[PDB]
């Protein structure tokens, strides 16, 4: 049952009053993740998936929603009996929330390609039988909403999403899969990742949601993609005003990924009267440093990114240093990978590129180049410090030989004047914390760096070829 | 293709 005053604004005729809805229901006691998750996919399938017949927007209407709201609850209704699991004081079983996953699990569609675009939103579940890893954990918490479980609620680290439930919100249980050929951890709880100090659990520093965090979730979702080519001006559009909405009654305040990407949108298309990209990426990292304890990795990374796309080298080497001082705090397990692959990227690739577009800009005799500046050169190393710090104590190593070319050409692109300037010390003024960065200081105020000598401090190899 | 919503980059 949809109440007739969540009713009174169909037809939905625009993004604007898409934004009228949400603003409605974020205004009530609870908001229907339910009807906001199908309205949003609803949207999302006739603006990015099938745009033909499309003149301005897609028209919402009341009939076909409450249709499609009324086939996800008759499911979830009707596969889940809660008289075989009592309510305890309010709260919510670990055998009840088990069952809720089971339901949507069995629901989904035998075979299907699970890293397609637009398979986020409840719209994809009830039309195509098709769900993406964290939209499986979503719809648990939607069916839950739905079927009256008040704390069960979406928990979200960087990389992954599950349930917290049950007295004082203090259970946690997986709800869905994680990357792929892993082994499937349904039902357990989260406490074996936190205690290996994993970046997929972040320490237990990662995001515990109530509803309106949990529609935040659910606007992050949105996919503007048409094609490898084109997004949907008119998705960016709505994602950017929704997220302003959010930000506004506070529900932004502890989502630091909310808050990079609408400074990612605002970058794009600047909203006037706004704050700037760099004042919201600055407070993504503030509610990191506030709320998670400083915690997490991509803060930075969105930092980085917008100096990075602005040729600020400075800038972008200082927060992907800041990337690196938070992750050597961690230990690299078996489903770290993504963060493994952002790192390998960072240094193999993009600083590669940048350096190298800096030192042609000196070649034509830049100004204040990143180049001839110590404390850049300083952000190089601190970025290598952290990186090889993360490995110590790791179940896995991090780096190899595929490394080491990267860094002696990056270290090569300062001159040695330059690299001469920053000094090291013990416990520009650089400390290192990580082992194999304090072996290789000697190496690094050579006119001409040791290449085989630095490829043999960076990596486990401790010998050279015999012949 | 997929990225875990509202992860940085593309």
């Amino acid at each position: 049952g949809l109440k007739a005053a969540q009713k009174t604004l169909f037809p939905l005729r625009s993004i604007d009053d898409v934004v009228r809805l949400f603003a409605a229901e974020l205004g009530r006691e609870e908001p229907d993740l339910v009807l906001l998750s199908l309205v949003l996919g609803f949207v999302e399938h006739f603006l990015a998936v099938n745009r033909v017949g499309l003149t301005y927007f897609p028209v919402a209407d009341l009939s076909i929603i409450a249709a499609l709201y009324a086939r996800f609850t008759a499911q979830i209704r009707g596969a889940v009996d809660l008289s075989l699991y009592p309510r305890e004081g309010g709260v919510s079983s670990r055998e009840l929330v088990k069952k809720v996953s089971d339901v949507i699990w069995n629901s989904l569609s035998r075979s299907y390609f699970k890293d397609r675009a637009h398979i986020q939103s409840l719209f994809s579940f009830i039309t195509g039988t098709k769900l993406d890893s964290s939209g499986v954990a979503f719809a648990v918490v939607g069916a839950c909403q739905a079927l009256g479980l008040r704390d069960v609620h979406l928990a979200l680290s960087e990389d992954h999403a599950w349930v917290v439930f049950g007295p004082n919100g203090e259970q946690t249980a997986e709800v869905t899969w994680h990357g792929k050929g892993n082994e499937d951890r349904r039902g357990q709880t989260v406490n074996a990742g936190v205690a290996e100090r994993s970046w997929l659990y972040l320490k237990g520093s990662y995001m515990r949601c109530d509803r309106k965090m949990e529609v935040a979730f659910m606007v992050c979702a949105i996919n503007p993609s048409i094609d490898l080519h084109t997004d949907s001006l008119e998705l960016l559009q709505l994602q950017q005003k929704l997220l302003w909405l959010l930000y506004d009654l506070g529900h932004l305040e502890r989502y630091p990924m909310a808050l990079g990407n609408l400074a990612d949108l605002e970058e794009l298309e600047p909203t006037p009267g706004r704050p700037d990209p760099l004042t919201l990426y600055h407070k993504g990292i503030a509610s990191a440093k506030t709320y998670y304890r400083d915690e997490h990795i991509y803060p930075y990374m969105y930092l980085a990114g917008y100096h990075c796309r602005n040729r600020n080298v400075r800038e972008a080497l200082q927060a992907w240093a800041d990337m690196a001082t938070v992750i050597q705090d961690y230990n690299y397990c078996r489903e770290d990978e993504e963060i493994y692959k952002e790192f390998f990227e960072v240094a193999n690739d993009v600083i590669p590129n940048l350096l190298k577009e800096a030192a042609s800009l000196l070649e034509a005799g830049s100004q204040g180049s990143a180049l001839q500046d110590p404390e850049c050169f300083a952000h190089l190393l601190r970025f290598y410090d952290g990186i090889c710090k993360w490995e110590e104590g790791s179940p896995t190593p991090v780096l190899h030989v595929g490394w080491a070319t990267f860094l002696v050409q990056s270290l090569g692109r300062f001159e040695g004047q330059v690299r001469q300037k920053v000094r090291i010390v013990s416990v520009p003024v650089l400390t290192f914390q990580s082992e194999k960065m304090k072996g290789m200081k000697e190496l690094l105020v050579a006119t001409k760096i040791n290449s085989s000598a630095i490829k043999l401090q960076l990596t486990a190899q401790s010998q050279v070829q015999m012949k | 293709r997929w990225r875990f919503p509202a992860r940085p980059g593309t």
